[PDB]
RNA sequence: GCAUUUGCCAAAGAUGUUUUCAUUAAUCAAGAACGAAAGUUAGGGGAUCAAAGACGAUCAGAUACCGUCGUAGUCUUAACUAUAAACUAUACCGACUCGGGAUCGGCUGGAAUAAAUGUCCAGUCGGCACCGUAUGAGAAAUCAAAGUCUUUGGGUUCUGGGGGAAG
RNA sequence: AUAGCGUAUAUUAAAGUUGUUGCAGUUAAAAAGCUCGUAGUUGAACUUCUGUUCAGGUUCAUUUCGAUUCGUCGUGUGAAACU
């Protein structure tokens, strides 16, 4: 049910705004996007995937997507299904000729 | 030879001024390898006026035993904080022969584990950062620390100990829970340390959104890291 | 208790490293290369290290020398003497199926293309 | 037995957002399940969720989005004058900024905030955060 | 029946056999799985070979330089594919059968590497790689079987990791096409470089 | 603090087993516990046989002398001391059956 | 706590149910039913082993660890005794959450032989148990629960509060 | 510490060391040997949901309007929910 999610990552991330509508956060962290749970300062086992756009005609583009994978989901030896899913959803894991 | 010779390629990046911004490093989780990567960002000028000033702290300093045919062999393990009043904080703990060395040791073991304490407000969003967005907990063995938000002036209502560690943090008002042992003071200062570490790991709903999509810093400046290497 | 120190060793590994092509079989000969090929303080030890350099030849004979590296000499002209092939072991055109096979393929729908399949009594 | 499937189906669903569960399925459902799950879903913690018509007491599958932290009931459902809530928001709540601490009225159920709103409140149902 | 360059590949990843697996099925590989086999022999899907071949070249693409990518492995079998896959794709490589326990976490190893992205041939032999890229933030691509710590591996190659026949075409096929994307080829253009060379060898 | 699982015995449901009297000391033994060790034992040594088989009588099926039977039992206590199940190492102490 | 055969006597789980009944239920002070041994009362029975005891040996000492014997018991009927490292030292009912095969009982599909109260393949309820593993728990040993507890609250019973004197 | 400062005793906090909030109970003290069972404590799910429109404020948002200043009001929309 698409419906939860694509409302999720609607609108902009943005951490504490005070009155003065000011970002304070130090820096906005990364969000693991199959599970949207926060991806450490020092998370060793959490990767960004760096996947590569293409151009109707086996060319490649100077264009790439990336994929953000937390630490646990990548544990569970999800990742594998999780990526191949958020490249659904991103409509690309399925390649056609 | 106080020429810095980088190892890595975070280091590397680094000592050649690129991506500036600490945080900067903490945000893609960069693994901090390297002890000079924050001498860096801390400049041993000595404006003696900002808070920037980071802040070396040694805390506890003791003998341990192995007990060897007819020898006590004693060696020292010793616990540094580093810290600038601003934001960020570093717990580390070294043990070795000759005591300065432990410490030396502990201060560099202090540098690689730096964290960053996300600070926050209790009520009406002011203009400061007092507390910290919401309460937390740090856990070690068997010690128990809780962190909780609070008013402005109530500063820091905890232990000599983690009291310590929080000023490092440049939190200014919070009310401590301390559960079980703290004689343990490594374990306590590893506590305070990783409580205020699980600031950022809380999901809160001012958060929430989605991410500003953004290239990792190696795919970014790629072609430099084989510039100097050749 | 005939071993060797590990120098020892280290010292024929890499003399015979390097001038592989020259050393013989004969120990004296060889002996006499590894004193004008480099510092061996000892007399001594030199022959230690010549000696059983020297064995390593003889194992090399063999060919199976664990620890040591014959590039150009050997490992490479390995390489020149393996590479010419004709037709791909693999047959692009006619190419076989089983029942297993067709079986996954037939729910793939790929079932039947350019491959024919093969029935056994 | 079983008894306050709220909490039931609560826990149920806080291992879900706990262990990354994509989606969850709850067994026994009530009125009072589905009430809190609409409140949790208006005030954004939950997705789309669906109930299937079990001919007995309906099921339900409520899908996670990956924001709930904590969802819990509690044990008696004490009472609670207006004048009993600090003592509960700091009590219950990790903050004063993710006030979600649900009560029963008479005036319905209503979030721990908005029972200051409608001005009542009573007994003590549930929080989540 | 996309164009014949799909239809081709399929012949020749069916010619590898590759679609053929132990008797061992990982509960985590089951997706990849296709027709369990009477003899008791278990079926990988082609599809989703041919399907992750695509993506573990375009990671392997997104890549800005080509020594940052790492290929590694243990067996016999994919050490001579291995080979020359990192030499056509120009990726680092070793051949030390060794894993050498620190080349990604310890900087003074004499094989120290920080690859940012990593192709390892089977979740078990190379394990250990693996453990390592944990700790450095890199992902990895595998060539997984129907046995194999799914764990701690973002892009699964489903193939029989055992024929080299199987590995090194799978390996080649990725190179043939990392070549196509990186525009080193033409996406219809044959290439000149059989199967073969990356078949592993035993001369006497 | 525990040591094993099974603590050297296998009963598993049960609340109690039969006692048996050991094969070495006599002392009495829970079953389950207890070591074991059917054996085959042979009647005559190695190159002993030999010299009882060509003064041997009777017709040769080829089936020798009858083969000894031993059903062996011993109780902990004295099983290790006779050498049967050395005193195994950590981990060692899970593996059944090396 | 329970293992020779066979035959009766009332009982039980699990599985199977498009059968009824429809809260009847969870746990529990009081209050009851059980509870190896050893032990007790009054009769049986008495083969073996054997507390006490009688002896040999061993020891500096041995009424102890070995050896030779032997009474009570050990077996039974009818009474009485209630404790035991009565141990998984881990209260019962309930819901959740990792992987995996192998088991015991029942069921449902299927295949070969064959047409077997058998075998195998695949499901699946329910029952001992194990293997691997946890960005879950712990003081640790370790725990798939000893987990879903500072992000501290499903229901209920019992228990502890430095040690020794002391059960 | 300072015209104050020691000491003795009871008592409060530190005591999440008597704990409803908030403990512990394999091995540190602590599950009863085990079942039945009235008091007590604890109990599954259903019964107008919902929609349309009007209105009063409330808030919040604002590629926006009129006023005032050292920080508020009025107006419009959307929205939610209240009523
Ligand atoms: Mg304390
Ligand atoms: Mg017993
Ligand atoms: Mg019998
Ligand atoms: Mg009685
Ligand atoms: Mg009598
Ligand atoms: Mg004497
Ligand atoms: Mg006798
Ligand atoms: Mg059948
Ligand atoms: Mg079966
Ligand atoms: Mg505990
Ligand atoms: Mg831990
Ligand atoms: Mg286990
Ligand atoms: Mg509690
Ligand atoms: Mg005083
Ligand atoms: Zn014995």
């Amino acid at each position: 049910m698409n419906s939860g999610r694509a409302n999720q990552r609607s609108k902009p991330m943005t951490g504490l705004i005070n009155d003065k509508k000011e970002k304070i956060d130090a820096y906005l962290p990364r969000k693991c996007d199959w599970s949207n749970k926060l991806i450490f300062s020092n998370d060793q086992s959490s990767v960004q995937i760096a996947i590569a756009e293409v151009g109707e005609n086996g060319q490649a583009t100077g264009s790439k997507t990336n994929v953000v994978l937390c630490g646990s989901v990548r544990s569970k030896g999800e990742a594998h299904i999780a990526l191949e899913n958020i490249l659904r959803e991103r409509g690309l894991y399925p390649i056609q000729e | 030879k106080n020429d810095w010779q980088p190892q890595t390629k975070l280091g590397r990046l680094v000592k050649y001024g690129k991506i500036s911004s600490l945080d900067e490093i903490f945000k893609y989780s960069i693994p901090i390898k390297e002890p000079e990567i924050i001498d860096h960002f801390y400049p041993k000028n000595k404006d003696v006026q900002a808070e920037h000033k980071l802040m070396e702290e040694v805390l506890q300093i003791t003998p341990v035993q192995k007990q060897t045919q007819a020898g006590q062999r004693t060696r020292f393990k010793g616990f540094v904080v580093v810290g600038d009043s601003n934001g960020h904080i570093g717990l580390g703990w070294k043990v070795a022969k000759e005591v300065q060395g432990a410490i030396k040791g502990a201060i560099t073991h202090a540098k690689l584990n730096m964290v960053p304490v996300r600070k926050g407000y209790w009520g009406n969003k002011i203009a400061n950062a007092h507390t910290i967005p919401q309460k937390i907990t740090g856990k070690s063995g068997s010690v128990r620390i809780r962190l909780v938000p609070a008013p402005r002036g109530t500063g820091i209502v905890a232990a000599p100990i983690p009291k310590k560690v929080l000023q490092f943090a440049g939190v200014q008002d919070i009310y401590t829970s301390s559960q079980g042992c703290t004689r343990t003071r490594g374990n306590f200062l590893k506590a305070t340390y990783y409580a205020l570490a699980n600031t950022y790991r809380y999901l809160t709903p001012d958060f929430w959104g989605k991410p500003e999509d953004n290239e990792l810093p190696f795919e970014t400046f790629s072609e430099f890291l084989h510039t100097k290497a050749q | 208790g005939r071993v060797r120190t590990k120098t020892v060793k280290r010292a024929a590994k890499s003399l015979i490293e390097h001038y592989y092509s020259k050393l013989t079989n004969d120990f004296h000969f060889n002996k006499k290369i590894l004193s004008e090929v480099a510092q061996v303080p000892s007399k001594r030890l030199r022959n230690k290290i010549a000696g059983f350099a020297t064995h390593l030849m003889k194992r090399i004979q063999k060919g199976p020398v664990r620890g040591i590296s014959l590039k150009v000499q050997e490992e490479e002209r390995e390489r020149r003497l393996d590479y010419v092939p004709e037709k791909s072991i693999i047959d692009i055109e006619k190419v076989t199926i089983d029942n297993e096979t067709k079986e996954m393929l037939k729910k793939l729908g790929y079932q039947n293309i350019p491959g024919l399949v093969s029935a056994s009594a | 037995v079983k008894v306050n499937i709220l909490a039931e189906c609560l826990k149920d669903l806080v291992n879900a957002e706990k262990m990354g569960k994509k989606q969850v399925l709850l067994r026994p459902v009530s009125k009072v399940v589905l009430k809190f799950l609409r409140i949790m879903q208006k005030n954004g913690y939950i997705g789309e969720f669906e109930v299937i018509d079990d001919h007995r007491s309906k099921k339900v599958v409520v899908e996670l989005i990956g924001r709930i932290n904590k969802c819990g009931v509690i044990s008696p459902r004490y009472d609670v004058p207006l004048a009993d809530f600090e003592k509960w928001t700091n009590n219950i709540l990790p903050s004063r900024q993710f006030g979600n601490v649900v009560l029963t009225t008479t005036y319905g159920i209503l979030t721990h905030e908005e029972c200051r709103k409608r001005h009542t409140g009573g007994k003590i149902l549930g929080f989540f955060y | 029946m996309a164009t014949q360059r799909k239809q081709d590949d399929i012949k020749r990843l069916l010619a590898s056999n590759c679609h053929q697996a132990t008797i061992n099925l990982n509960n985590q590989m089951k997706r990849y799985i296709s027709h369990k086999g009477v003899n008791g022999i278990h079926y990988i899907n082609i599809e989703e070979t041919w399907q992750k071949i695509k993506l573990a070249a375009r990671v392997i693409a997104a890549v800005q330089h080509p020594e940052d990518v790492m290929v590694v492995c243990s067996r016999i079998y994919g050490q001579r594919a291995a080979i020359k896959f990192a030499g056509y794709t120009h990726c680092k490589s070793t051949s030390s059968s060794r894993w050498t326990p620190g080349t990604l976490t310890n900087y003074q190893t004499l094989k120290y590497e920080e690859p940012r992205v990593l192709i390892v041939t089977d979740p078990r032999s190379d394990f250990q790689a693996i453990k390592e890229a944990s700790y450095v933030n890199i992902p990895v691509i595998a060539l997984c079987d129907s046995d194999s710590p799914l764990a701690y591996v973002d892009v699964v190659i489903p193939c029989n990791n055992r024929s080299t026949e199987s590995i090194s075409m799978i390996y080649w096929m990725i190179a043939r096409e990392v070549k196509i994307l990186r525009g080193e080829l033409s996406k219809d253009e044959e290439w000149e470089v059989m199967v073969d060379l990356f078949y592993h060898k035993t001369l006497p | 603090p525990v040591k094993r699982r099974n603590a050297g015995r296998s009963q598993k449901n049960r609340g109690h087993t039969r006692t048996v009297p050991c094969t070495n000391c006599g002392r009495q033994v829970a079953k389950d516990k207890a070591v074991k060790r059917y054996t085959v034992r042979d009647m005559v040594d190695p190159s002993s046989k030999r010299d009882i088989q060509q003064k041997l009588a009777f017709e040769n099926e080829k089936q020798g002398i009858p083969k000894l039977y031993v059903k062996l039992q011993y109780c902990i206590s004295c099983a290790i001391h006779s050498r049967v199940v050395r005193v195994r190492c950590a981990e060692d102490r899970r593996i059944r059956r090396p």
